[PDB]
């Protein structure tokens, strides 16, 4: 599979601290299932999303659902099934922060994990057990897909 | 083998030791009499490092009873000395295995029960140990004289029985004992889901009882609330349990809400839609106080996160929470008053302005706006609760204050806010700073005492004078109670009523001028 | 009264941390008194060291041939070293 | 299943449902809690059904007739706790809401009620209102 | 308090070392007190160094200049080997100190082994050494840096190379240098109690003049007059 | 005094800051416009930050290629509103006023006079101080 990830989220706030990009807004989310938070700056230009609106979210290691290597490098001319087909928003970034609630003396109950999709950063705050496909300086794409 | 090589010199360890005569000797010495060898030489082993011991206690303690000492602090000593002994070797193993050999515990456990002393070295033994037999017996039996979350909801029965006792008790406080009648109860209660859903839905069922069911509701409420202390989410539950269910948009966004713990734009535009709408839901379904103090903490700490496109949203729901009439045509609303709404959103409006602006001197520029607008009472309730996060501030009192005026407006203008006011002044009458001196603390606190005279003027005088006389007892020096009694007699009219009289003159005993004192004395005591 | 060659004497406590009297406490952490200082116009300094009451260690000139002549040759070193730091850090700038 | 349940929920310490349960839940295990509901330790039968709340409203809508059946098994275990919260949730997972005419033969809700009716009702003067009145005016406080 | 909660390495608490160390690692430095002893006189001399730095820096100023960047050093240590400091780490406290010692002994600035050369050296890296043994010391090293043996080799290499790159080259003329560098900045300096500077006052202290225009002396208080107004 | 003696300068120092913002977003052909310009490239255009619903580079991504080697470096940009390093957004950034570059990568920030400048411990000086001089001149000409 190479999905690190996948959850249904809702969008609680849209740009909480006023506009600050033209074009960028970041999205504070919530997730019914999982209870992540969720914040995540997104181009709303190409995608526009308003308060309100539901989205599968799914983090993966890889696009083409079988385990190969993505190689980091952008080839337009793929013959593989790529995941993407299945979402109407990709980004693709690298997580460069794990952060955690832990002591010396125990392990993390809850983790933030940092992704940073060329500049547009995204945090992911939850319980341990679900951020465990998450390790820094690994490249991850983000699959996001509105749901009516 | 035969043991006796090894286990007459196990029982002769215990014989020639310096002195073990006085004892486990019996069975050790039944042990080495079957055993055989030399027992005329284990009673003198036994005699000979008798070094009585005991006979010098006799001698000492009968001296120190002729020194004329008080006797009752060498039974505080020896207790002290033998519990903590215990506490140090206490082991739960041992006090389960006196469980096996017998279920109840001999008559010297019906004996230490007797002193308050053991009663509390049982209460600290068994309320960690919710497994050990002898322990969760001896707390529970104690009870039938803390009853054991564990096996207070271990089943439906026991539950339910010491829940409706509890229960009995809180109504029976009336407003102040249930402090201490709710947290056993409500500590039982916030154990688990189903204890808590039952109790709960009970609650609710009680609530619907128009002579008085209100209370039951409250009691919920704070149930609920403690269930949120201990971190457990009960949003769907007062979901599924009121009229949520009535409309699915206000249950989502509501419950999303206190879920979190937090306010949004988006439940909080979903509720301003609704509202909005010509149908606009029940204002009782928003009227939930942990939900009123989410809009209280948005708007009136510093920050948080806001837009003006959302700031009047905010605004208005609350105005909608606090203003709107729903008349019930048999639990259906047909009179719907939105005429009180739109003075009370403006008022709400300049006031968050002023607060999240962080004002102190502006505030005496729009002083007059502000004690116009106070008589809203959600406005009173918002800035209460800035001017405390403020007040609250280490080291506020250094740099203005004006702040502690506006309770003045507050709780003389609005009666049931004197019991937040006082429980507000009971933390800054408590204000300690070593770089504004004891003189400044004092002075200070004697500000606050004229507060909480004021505060008593208003019909506020049993809580007040409790935690005076509670304070004395403890913290506040003589010099503050008799500037207490000095302001309280240089302002209250006689007759004093004796339930009053029965805190303040019994305190005032300490001291007798501030004369007035004497007249008060005098006039209270015939 | 007073030593001469002193015209004026200004008296304020200094809200900037380097002229405060930096102090270690007993949990070793740095704490910065605020105290009195004196600033003068014209210098004497033997004097004024002598004086009865003051800091005869903390006390510096800005003149450095009194410091030569009243301390010595490291001292006035260690004192030009310090003036021409200030001269060259007042306007922000930093030099090795 | 039962052993999933068991790994997920064996720390007794809680009886609460644990936080995000429906993702400590899924969906097979929605459908696959009838196989083994009983056979595990009745609190762990309890966290479960109450986890079924923290669940979302429409991804119960989706497995209604799932927990339809496992509140019917929670009827039947012989913990009188699993019994009432069988009986205050049998509406919630295809309605929504909770049964509230709750005195429904068990002795125990019949002394609750024996008793705490008429002290109530004794308690009727000076009954502290609920905390929601004193944010409201005047007008609806008194309607 | 915070120095040693944060600087004294702690081999008592077994459930730290198992979080931060291999349980191989956890083993030995639990099992045998040589070690221990190790880590108490690394603690102790660092402890000396702090009053060290106490009495050199009385200000409390803790910027200052140095040769290497040892914390960019580390992070890029981390960085090339991939460290992952969610995971405990195979770096014996042990190995950290004696590399940082021989380290010290590989870092000179003056040669030879008489007590005037040895004491010269010692004086000379005594600002840095104090800064890589505080650096470098086992705690912090094992709880937040985490780097591997490998990484602390290479790391130890760095500082070395660097080191030696950093010594000032014979024939320098470093008198040149200096002039241009206190001239070049008097192109800025302007002219704004009311005191001198700017280039006028730099003239004075470069052109030394019995007539200082601004003269005066910065006298401080001692007793109670330090803070009583009325005695100042 | 310690520093590089020059740095960015001034077209070029408000075009990499108005570059380096969070949202600026090239299409394909301008990246490989601009990927022309770069001297250093070793000729693999870099997977877009935004797949779909169109291939988009970030101005971070693009300046991630001119950052030569793996060099790390932490500044703050000149509007970084103070008590941002308090808050709950410490390691993410609402204003993106953090730059920190990660194995010779942007990850975030936006690049001003504090980290491109002549003030010490800016980019370029880390840059000389690890690749050497001659990896800094083409650093310097690959940004101009």
């Amino acid at each position: 599979a190479g999905i690190l990830f996948e959850d249904i989220f809702d969008v609680k706030d849209i740009d909480p601290e006023g506009k600050k990009f033209d074009r960028v807004s970041r999205l504070h989310c919530e997730s019914e299932s999982f209870k992540m938070d969720l914040i995540l700056d997104v181009n709303i230009q190409i995608y526009p999303v308003d308060l309100g609106d539901k989205f599968r979210l799914v983090i993966a290691s890889t696009l083409y659902e079988d385990g190969t290597l993505d190689d980091g490098e952008y080839n337009p001319t793929d013959d593989r099934p790529s995941r993407a087909d299945q979402f109407e928003y990709v980004m693709y970034g690298k997580v460069y922060r794990i952060e955690g609630d832990e002591t010396s003396t125990e392990a993390a109950t809850r983790l933030s994990a940092y992704v940073s999709y060329g500049g547009l950063l995204m945090r992911l705050q939850g319980d341990a057990n679900n951020l465990h496909g998450f390790e820094v300086d690994s490249r991850v794409y983000l699959l996001m897909k509105k749901l009516a | 083998g035969e043991d006796d090589a090894e286990v007459q010199q196990e029982c002769l360890h215990k014989f020639s030791t310096r002195d073990y005569i006085m004892e486990s000797i019996f069975n050790t010495l039944k042990r080495y009499f079957q055993a055989g060898g030399s027992p005329e030489n284990v009673i003198q082993l036994l005699s000979e490092n008798y070094t009585a011991v005991a006979q010098t206690v006799n001698l000492l303690a009968e001296w120190l009873i002729q020194t004329g000492v008080e006797p009752v602090q060498v039974q505080e000593t020896v207790e002290n000395h033998l519990k903590s002994l215990l506490i140090k070797h206490f082991d739960p193993r041992k006090a389960d295995s006196i469980f096996t050999e017998e279920g109840e515990t001999p008559a010297w456990l019906e004996q230490m029960i007797a002193h308050t002393t053991w009663r509390d070295l049982f209460y600290k033994l068994a309320e960690a140990h919710p497994d050990c037999l002898m322990l969760n017996f001896t707390v529970k039996l104690i009870s039938d004289a803390i009853t054991s979350v564990s096996t207070a909801c271990q089943q439906l029965e026991v539950f339910s029985r010491v829940l409706r006792t509890s229960l009995a008790t809180i109504l029976d406080g009336g407003e102040e004992n249930l402090e201490k009648n709710l947290p056993e109860f409500a500590k039982m209660v916030c154990h688990g889901e189903h204890t808590y859903l039952f109790a709960q839905a009970m609650m609710s069922v009680l609530a619907q009882e128009e002579q008085g069911g209100s209370a039951v509701r409250r009691i919920a409420q704070e149930v609920q609330r403690f269930a949120q202390e201990k971190g457990h989410d009960a949003s769907q539950i007062t979901l599924a349990l009121g009229t949520a269910a009535s409309y699915p948009r206000a249950c989502q966004a509501l419950g999303a809400m206190l879920s979190k713990g937090a306010l949004n734009p988006a439940d909080i535009t979903v509720l301003f839609k609704m509202f909005t709408s010509m149908d606009p839901p029940p204002v009782e379904l928003i009227r939930v106080p942990a939900f009123l103090d989410l809009f209280m903490q948005s708007l009136f700490k510093p920050g948080a996160r806001i837009n003006q496109d959302h700031k009047h949203k905010y605004i208005h729901i609350l105005a909608y929470a606090a203003s709107v009439v729903e008349t019930w045509k048999k639990n259906k609303r047909v009179s719907i008053n939105k005429d009180e709404l739109k003075s009370t959103s403006k008022a709400v409006e300049t006031v968050h302005n002023l607060c999240c602006n962080e004002n102190a001197s502006e505030l005496v520029a729009e002083l007059s706006t502000l004690y116009q607008c106070i008589r809203f009472p959600v406005v009173a309730m918002g800035v209460l609760k800035w001017v405390d996060w403020t007040v609250s501030e280490p080291r506020y009192f250094q740099l203005q204050p004006v702040h502690l005026a506006l309770l003045d407006e507050i709780s003389t203008c609005h009666q049931l806010l004197h019991p937040q006011v006082l429980q507000l002044l009971v933390k800054l009458f408590e204000t300690e700073h070593s770089q504004l001196d004891v003189m400044e603390q004092l002075e200070l606190k004697k500000t606050l005492l004229d507060r909480m005279v004021h505060l008593l003027s208003r019909g506020y005088v049993l809580p007040v004078v409790s935690y005076i006389r509670k304070c004395l007892e403890k913290d506040t020096d003589i010099s503050l109670i008799r500037y207490f009694v000095t302001e309280v007699l240089d302002v209250i009219a006689p007759p004093y009523t004796s339930d009053f009289v029965q805190l303040f003159l019994p305190i005032l005993e300490n001291d007798s001028i501030a004369d007035p004192v004497t007249e008060f004395i005098a006039h209270c005591k015939s | 009264q007073g030593i001469e060659q002193i015209s004026k004497v200004y008296m304020h406590l200094p809200q900037t941390d380097n002229k405060k009297k930096i102090i270690i406490t007993e949990d070793g952490e740095f704490k910065a008194l605020q105290e009195w200082i004196l600033e003068t116009d014209g210098v004497s300094l033997m004097r004024v060291l002598s004086e009865k009451d003051v800091d005869p260690v903390r006390t510096t000139s800005n003149d450095i041939v009194e410091i030569f002549t009243v301390l010595g040759i490291e001292a006035v070193r260690k004192a030009l070293e310090r003036e021409l730091y200030h001269v060259i850090s007042f306007d922000g700038s930093y030099v090795n | 299943t039962g052993l999933w349940l068991h790994n997920k929920l064996g720390a007794t310490d809680e009886l609460w449902a644990p936080p995000s349960i429906a993702s400590l839940l899924t969906a097979a295990v929605i459908d696959n809690i009838r196989l083994c509901f009983h056979g595990l330790s009745s609190a762990v039968k309890l966290k479960l059904l109450l986890g079924t709340l923290h669940l979302p409203r429409r991804t119960v809508d989706e497995m209604k007739g799932a927990l339809m059946e496992i509140i019917q098994l929670a009827s039947l275990d012989s913990d009188p706790w699993v019994l009432m919260v069988a009986d205050i949730l049998k509406s919630f997972p295809d309605t929504g809401s909770l049964n509230l005419e709750l005195e429904e033969q068990n002795p125990n809700v019949q002394d609750i009620l024996g008793e705490l009716r008429e002290k109530v009702g004794e308690c009727e003067a000076s009954a502290m209102l609920p905390l929601e009145c004193q944010y409201l005016n005047k007008n609806a406080l008194t309607t | 308090k915070a120095f040693e909660k944060k600087f004294r390495f702690d081999y008592t608490n077994e459930r730290a070392l198992r979080r931060t160390l291999q349980e191989d690692l956890v083993k030995d430095v639990l099992s045998n007190a040589h070690i221990q002893n190790e880590l108490e006189r690394e603690f102790e001399r660092m402890r000396e160094d702090r009053e060290v730095l106490r009495v050199i820096f009385p200000t409390g100023d803790s910027k200052v200049v140095l040769p290497c960047n040892l914390l960019r050093m580390i992070w890029n240590a981390q960085k090339i080997f991939h460290i992952n400091p969610r995971l405990p780490s195979d770096l014996h406290p042990i190995k950290v100190v004696e590399g940082v010692k021989e380290l010290s002994k590989k870092l000179v600035i003056v040669n030879g082994d008489d007590p005037l050369s040895r004491q010269a050296q010692e004086n000379a890296t005594l600002l840095f050494n104090i800064h890589l043994r505080s650096t470098l010391c086992s705690r912090r090293m094992a709880e937040e840096f985490r780097l591997s043996g490998e990484a602390f080799d290479w790391l130890l290499g760095e500082i070395e190379s660097k080191f030696n790159q950093a010594i000032a080259h014979p024939g320098e003329m470093v008198g040149a240098l200096a002039a241009q560098s206190l001239g070049e900045p008097a192109t800025q300096m302007t002219l704004n109690k009311n005191v001198t500077l700017g280039v006028p006052r730099l003239k004075e202290l470069i052109n030394i003049s019995k007539k200082p225009k601004t003269p005066s002396l910065t006298v401080f208080l001692l007793g109670q007059s330090a803070r009583d107004a009325e005695r100042a | 005094s310690n520093r590089p003696v020059m740095g960015i300068v001034q077209d070029t120092l408000t075009a990499v800051r108005k570059f380096t913002k969070r949202d600026v977003f090239l299409e394909r052909g301008e990246v490989m416009n601009l990927l022309m310009f770069l001297s250093t490239w070793d000729g693999k255009v870099p997977q877009p930050a935004i797949l779909k619903p169109r291939p988009l580079w970030t101005g971070k991504q693009i300046f991630s290629l001119i950052i030569p080697g793996h060099i790390n470096c932490i500044r703050t940009h000149s509007t970084h509103p103070d008590d941002e390093d308090s808050g709950p957004y410490k390691h993410i950034s609402p204003g993106d006023t953090k730059v920190v570059v990660e194995n010779g990568e942007l990850i975030m920030g936006i690049l001003c006079k504090k980290s491109l400048g002549t003030s010490a411990g800016s980019l370029v000086h880390i840059s000389y101080l690890e690749m050497g001089h001659d990896i800094t001149r083409l650093f310097y000409s690959n940004i101009q």
